[PDB]
């Protein structure tokens, strides 16, 4: 909850198909920064590529949505 | 409504109607209601009037078109009257109990007159003019009396 | 046709005048009825004064040009 | 006023923006070609913006077809629509994936008050000379004016130093008072410029707006929200068909892709409705809610207060204060409670509080100043309480907005004070819903001042009073002086005829174009190609239905109201007006009179005197027992079989009646002669069978009924025929006569001048026929009520056709009465086409007819094929909107009654007779579906009419080419 | 239905208050809705039922029997059962006796055609090319009696009795139990001439080409009310005179 | 009103607001009506309004801040309405 603004207990209990994290207020901005800091780093051919997970999220993103087909 | 939209859509798809040319769906029973057999006749009257006036009345009760009808890309569901510059043909479709499906097509009357000569058209037009005057006379007299 | 027949049978060409003012009023009343029948909304009467009927052909031409559906 | 008004079942969802986009495109296209829009005016630009906001791939293909199929040689109007639509296709392709944006493009308009020479005050919204775009409006707000002054580059750069813009944001100083802030004001003005130029989106924004009726700032704010793509719950305290239609029209005009309008009934003056609405918004879709979480709250609901000073504070001011303060606080708390129960800390709802700059400066407004001033406590409560994370406070101090108070708006503009229109104020308010102002509210509550500099005039109340007094005195002095000058002139000099319309009902025969024009459209090879004897043409047509004849029904279908001719026809149909010719009250009268009072009624007055009654008693409406023999669906008469528990008191009866009773009951009745008079006493005993009437509340209270007062005597059917035949037969006879009139065949025997009596058929029929006669034979005969001995033949479905032939036609031509339930009329057209094509007839009466009666209604309710009127009332639906085809909420068909007839015949004979041709019956087919166990279930059986083989279509058929067929001919 | 004892009901005005009789809450409420102030309904706290007491002046219906003079009819042989031909009890309970007669006639007519399986027609023609152009003079008169009389009496009547009364319902049942065609459906009404109507319409259908095979003919049922109204018209023969 | 935040505004807060604001306005209106019916224009009643310096600073006080803050409209109403001669407004902002 504090870092990414979601409840693993709630996800286990309810198996939501979609989960929208909202980035409103100071807490939401901190969660958004946590989401933006998430990177996928890969040393390929001696070069350290740094892809970004959640490329949608920026300073103007008010929400993100985890999608699933069934849960 | 779902079945009729699906039938019209399948007809357009199979007959290869151009994409982005949905048939404009006129629903008379929002206003008149459902008579259990005058229905097709009322819709045929409306189709003839649409053909002659070029005006396609809208379904003013179409508060919100059902989302399932979006799949039928060859059907449009207006809510307000449209002043078209011409209606060529109108497809009247009825579905009564007992699996009584029915489809009629009314073409504009002006495609008939292209099948005759100039003189025949002229004499026909003069005769309809005289008949129209006589019918106006009879109709108004009979109305008042 | 009614207006033309009225002019033929009530307006004298040799004297260039109506034989009787009551006949003139009759024809003007008929033309006003024509205007009422064939006008789609409020409008000034084309024959405001009956004196215009001193040129009845002109008055009829004006009225039935304004309302050609009555011809 | 605290009476509850909200209910979940009554909420109306509008989300079919795809369909509304296509409809709006067709409307704009046709308006351009027809010349309703000769140039590219801001209305055309705004409609194009709505189309773009709803743009999707299906809409692109729709536009592409309708603009490529346009031919440009048909006058400059078609070339204009083609170029404009090409530009629109290009612009919609660009924003195919872009979010919908609220972009207002109407011309800004200022106030203009003019006093005529005769002291007549006229107010107009003239376009502003200096300001012409919303961008220029934003620049003007930033610049301000002299009165606002005090002792590549954004518009916040152009603000002059040491000035107060007309629109600004304030900042709370450490002392606790709000002052103009350059930084916040610059941010807000920059957002306004971005909105004015690029447009502002409201995607994924869930808004709750109250007080958004027609003619309010909330209505314009809701329009902008829908343009921007918001999911708006709009509330209304006047929930009705008019209001729901108004909101539907707004959604169909401005409802962008992804936008949903939820119109709910609501009383902001009742806390029960406040709680219920918030619960409905926040509940899951499974539990009957919306499953929404509000991003914005715009509680603009209020009631006016005029001439209510301190001494007049009373119930109305208390209720108004409740709405404007207490129930807004309750609504805000309800949203807080929902978000907290759901653990929502990071999605605050932005509450746009409508604040007044003036708190008691005008006076006589009841408690309005109290409510507006108390609404500023929320700024401090946001910091001092634990609801900051769920709600963000945005107080919009709304300035003078033009909707008495408009005649002096020009006067207050003369010192640099800026007064706004509803559109301008709505734009200013939607500027508070931009992402930057949203983030500003989340960081700390914001006080936007949109007052236009109205605060800087000293003694604004007294100044406004002096403006109104000056304008009033000028108008009154000018009026009095003009009147006195006129009277003096008339006294000195001593002492235009207006023509009113008269109803001229036209048969509306088809317009016959010149031969060259009619030949230009049909292929040149069609001449002599067709067998006109084998071509079927609808020569005439008519109907009797819930909107009278075909003419009046078509008027209400297309234009939604009656013209003079249609209204006079309806009044004559209903017997509201009759014709009188001769002496009347002495003087000679010729024209329409009131049927009951016999007083003269002018054609111009026919509408003003009978429109309300006509509408009330036409179309789909509550079932009238007087039109169905005292049939009241609320009190549906029944009988219950009971066993007699004790002998009834003897009652007198005839010899024959007593013998029938004894025959029935056997030993359970005693019949005894009365020697005094020879009658009989009948005494039912214990155990006898007995029937007690009972009444059932039936839930189909509405039907499409032929308008009240419709009489066959009005059309001329004699009373003997009326007493003989059924009402269905009367409807069919009137339809047949009107259809021959539409054909111009005033005398039906004139058909026999052209055809043999054997060559005129009648192929119309009924789904169920003479249901009144069926009720006679099955129920009133059972009850031993007086029923005509020949009610049997009056029940037949072919009896109406027989009466048509044996009252009007005298034909010996084919008679083929079809039954098809709801498809009998298409069945009839198909049978008639086959009759003419076979040659057994040359002229045919086709069409269909049916009657509404108690038992048919009840059985349709038993199958649940009709719509439950009680459910409709629970959903807030009126009879006029009960029948809503192709809608998400349609829940059964609306039963109606009447007849429809068409005179069809050969094209050759139609030309020979010189009759009008309304259309060519090119095809007429019937079909069955498939094997199944459900009779009323529809099916795709008629799809065979489009049956075609496509195994080898690499090359076109020569047979489908008309030049080939003409060569063979 | 015994024409010698034909059941009718006579409206009478109650002259003395009837002894109260028990009824349900709903039934007693319906009685009160009907009779207004001419009935008193009272809860029984012992069992929660209601007592219904009709008062002076209330409207009341006593059955009476009329001796009717058409005692003889041309009736299908006694013991004819659709189960004998193989129509299931569910169909027998769903449809009218007229529908059962039509189904048996259609099956026997295809047997006479040698078409044991109706789908063998689809080996030669399209499903669109097999029409049914038979019809009835009055159709499901049993279902009409249902809706107009037994529904009025509140006897158990199926909710879909109206669709079982239509004249095209029998042809619909033929198509959706045996044929499965999507060919033309044109149900004529001609009173005693509907079968010649049907043959003419079927001939027209085949000649127009909208069908290649057509089920023509006609059907009707004998019931109390139709018999009585033909007697009222004096179209039938008076059995007592005979 | 203690521990009554925004989400807790209810019957008690509405009644308190009635007492503190609405029925004070009604009382001043009643005094105005009596004086005007008696034709008293030269003996105004001095209404000493209890005003708070803080309007929502502490919170959790129901509609107390709303009542006190809306009580400041009477300054403008005194000039803008026709009860100035019967009542004079004296808002006393009461401290701790
Ligand atoms: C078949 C119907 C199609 C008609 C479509 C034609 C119009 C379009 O293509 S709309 C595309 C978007 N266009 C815009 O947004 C322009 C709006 N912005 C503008 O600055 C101006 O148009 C106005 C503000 C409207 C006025 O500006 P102006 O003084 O005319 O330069």
């Amino acid at each position: 909850k504090d870092t990414y603004g979601f409840s693993i207990l709630d996800i286990v209990i309810n198996n939501p198909v979609n989960l929208t994290i909202h980035f409103g207020g100071e807490k939401g901005k901190r969660i958004r920064e946590n989401y933006s800091a998430m990177i996928f780093e890969t040393i390929v051919d001696g070069k350290l590529k740094t892809e970004k997970i959640f490329k949608e999220i920026n300073e103007h993103s008010t929400s993100y949505t985890f999608r699933s087909e069934k849960g | 409504d779902k079945n009729e939209s699906a039938t019209i859509n399948e007809m357009m798809k199979h007959l290869g109607r151009s994409e982005g040319n949905p048939v404009i769906g006129v629903f008379q029973k929002f206003l008149t209601g459902h008579p259990k057999g005058a229905a097709g006749a009322w819709m045929m009257n409306g189709a003839l009037q649409i053909l002659n006036s070029g005006i396609i009345p809208g379904n003013r009760n179409a508060d919100n078109v059902d989302k399932i009808l979006e799949q039928f890309e060859y059907v449009l569901y207006p809510s307000k009257t449209l002043k078209t510059d011409g209606v060529r043909a109108v497809s009247i479709t009825s579905f009564g109990f007992g699996q009584k499906g029915g489809q009629a097509i009314v073409v504009h009357p002006d495609y008939l007159y292209g099948a005759i000569t100039e003189d025949r058209y002229n004499e026909y037009v003069a005769k309809v003019s005289a008949r129209e005057k006589s019918a106006y006379k009879f109709f108004h007299n009979g109305m008042i009396y | 046709e009614v207006a033309k027949r009225l002019v033929e049978l009530m307006f004298i060409r040799s004297t260039n005048s109506w034989f009787d003012v009551t006949w003139r009023t009759f024809t003007g009343d008929f033309l006003r009825r024509v205007e009422e029948r064939f006008t789609k909304s409020k409008t000034l009467s084309l024959i405001q004064s009956y004196s215009l009927l001193d040129k009845p052909d002109e008055a009829i031409e004006k009225v039935f040009n304004a309302y050609p559906a009555a011809r | 006023g605290v009476a509850t008004s909200f209910s979940r079942k009554k909420a109306r969802t509008f989300d079919s923006s795809w369909n509304w986009a296509k409809q709006s495109l067709l409307s704009l296209y046709f308006e351009i070609i027809h010349g309703v829009l000769k140039n590219v005016d801001r209305e055309v630009v705004s409609e194009a913006i709505n189309i773009m906001n709803r743009s999707n791939d299906a809409l692109i293909k729709f536009m592409e077809y309708h603009i490529s199929n346009t031919d440009e040689t048909k006058g400059e109007n078609y070339q204009l629509v083609k170029t404009l639509g090409e530009q629109l296709i290009e612009n919609c392709k660009q924003v195919l994936d872009v979010d919908p944006v609220y972009k207002d493009v109407a011309k800004p308009t200022g106030p203009k008050t003019a006093i005529d020479k005769n002291g007549n005050i006229t107010y107009s919204e003239e376009p502003r000379e200096k300001v012409r775009k919303l961008s220029q409006y934003v620049q003007e707000m930033a610049l301000g004016g002299p009165i606002t002054k005090e002792s590549s580059k954004t518009v916040s750069s152009t603000i002059p130093r040491e000035t107060i813009p007309f629109l600004h944001l304030r900042k709370k100083t450490p002392a606790g008072d709000w002052k103009y802030d350059r930084q916040l004001s610059s941010l807000f003005l920059d957002g306004l410029e971005k909105a004015a130029f690029n447009g502002v989106t409201f995607k994924d924004k869930y808004v709750l707006i109250t007080g958004a009726g027609k003619g309010s700032i909330g209505a314009e704010v809701l329009q902008g929200l829908l343009q921007g793509g918001a999911k708006v719950v709009v509330t209304t305290s006047r929930f009705s068909k008019q209001v729901t239609d108004y909101y539907q029209s707004i959604y169909a005009k401005y409802g962008a892709k992804g936008s949903t309008l939820i119109v709910v009934p609501f009383n902001q003056g009742s806390k029960q409705d406040v709680e219920a609405l918030i619960e409905f918004i926040y509940d899951t879709e499974k539990n009957g809610g919306l499953g929404w979480d509000l991003d914005a709250i715009i509680p603009f609901a209020a009631i006016p207060e005029q001439g209510i000073e301190l001494e007049h504070i009373d119930s109305k001011s208390e209720f108004a204060h409740r709405i404007m303060l207490t129930n807004i606080l309750r609504m805000m708390g309800c949203v807080k409670k929902q978000k907290s129960a759901r653990g929502i800390e990071t999605r605050p709802a932005q509450v746009i509080l409508p604040m007044s700059p003036n708190h008691g400066t005008f006076g006589g407004d009841g408690m309005y100043s109290e409510s507006k001033l108390s609404l500023e406590t929320l700024f401090n409560r946001w910091h001092s309480e634990s609801w900051a994370n769920q709600l963000t406070v945005c107080g919009a101090i709304i300035g003078w907005t033009r909707g008495a108070n408009n005649i002096i708006a020009e006067g207050i503009e003369k010192m640099g004070v800026r007064t706004f229109s509803q559109k301008e104020m709505a734009f200013n308010l939607l500027g508070l819903l931009t992402p930057e102002v949203v983030e500003l509210c989340q960081k700390s509550p914001v006080m936007a001042d949109l007052n236009g500099g109205l605060q800087f005039v000293p003694e604004l109340k007294e100044f406004t009073a002096k403006l109104r007094k000056e304008l009033v005195e000028t108008s009154e002095v000018r009026k009095a002086v003009s009147i006195e000058t006129a009277l003096e002139h008339k006294v000195v000099n001593g002492n235009q005829v207006e023509i009113q319309p008269r109803a001229n009902i036209q048969l509306d025969f088809p317009e016959l174009k010149p031969y060259k024009q009619v030949k230009q459209i049909a292929p040149a090879e069609l001449e002599g190609l067709l067998d006109l004897e084998r071509v079927i043409v609808v020569t005439g047509f008519a109907e009797v239905g819930p909107w009278g004849s075909a003419r009046t029904r078509w008027e209400m279908e297309a234009f939604g109201e009656f013209s003079l001719e249609g209204c006079v026809e309806m009044a004559w149909i209903m017997g509201f007006i009759s014709y009188h010719n001769g002496n009347l009250k002495g003087r000679p009268y010729t024209g329409w009179v009131d049927s009951k009072t016999k007083e003269p009624v002018d054609d111009k007055d026919v509408k003003a005197k009978y429109e309300t009654s006509i509408l009330e008693h036409s179309g789909i409406r509550l079932i009238e027992p007087e039109l169905f023999n005292g049939y009241n669906p609320e009190k549906k008469e029944m009988i219950q079989e009971v066993i007699v528990e004790e002998d009834l008191e003897p009652f007198e009866a005839s010899k024959e009646t007593a013998e029938q009773f004894k025959h029935q009951h056997g030993d359970k009745v005693d019949i005894f002669e009365i020697p005094e008079t020879g009658e009989y006493s009948v005494k039912l005993l214990k155990g006898a069978t007995l029937y007690i009437p009972k009444a059932l509340r039936f839930d189909r209270l509405v039907a499409g009924q032929i308008p009240t007062g419709w009489n066959a005597k009005t059309y001329g059917i004699s009373d003997d025929i009326i007493s003989q035949v059924d009402p269905i037969t009367l409807f069919v006879l009137v339809s047949v006569v009107e259809a021959f009139i539409a054909s111009g065949i005033t005398d039906p025997y004139e058909m026999y001048k052209y055809v043999h009596v054997s060559e005129v058929g009648n192929c119309s029929g009924s789904g169920m026929g003479g249901v009144s006669a069926l009720r006679g034979m099955f129920k009133d005969r059972f009850k031993d009520e007086p029923v005509q001995n020949d009610i049997l033949q009056e029940s037949f479905i072919n009896t109406m056709s027989a009466w048509v032939n044996m009252l009007l036609i005298s034909s010996s031509g084919p008679i083929k009465t079809p039954v098809g339930a709801a498809a009998t009329s298409v069945e009839s057209v198909d049978i008639g086409v086959e009759t003419i094509l076979s040659g057994k007839a040359r002229i045919c009466i086709v069409g269909g007819y049916d009657d509404f009666q108690e038992e048919g209604s009840f059985e349709f309710g038993n199958m649940k094929a009709t719509s439950n009127t009680l459910e409709e009332f629970e959903h807030g639906r009126t009879p006029a909107e009960m029948s809503r085809p192709a809608t998400t909420t349609r829940n059964g068909f609306m039963e109606a009654q009447g007849a429809g007839i068409q005179i069809i015949m050969q094209a050759d004979l139609a030309l020979k007779m010189g009759v009008p041709i309304y259309g060519i019956v090119a095809m007429a087919a019937t079909a069955t579906d498939k094997i199944g166990r459900s009779v009323p279930a529809p099916g795709k059986g008629i799809l065979t009419t489009a049956r075609e083989h496509h195994s080898s279509v690499k090359y076109a058929s020569p047979n489908l080419n008309m030049k080939y067929r003409k060569r063979q001919l």
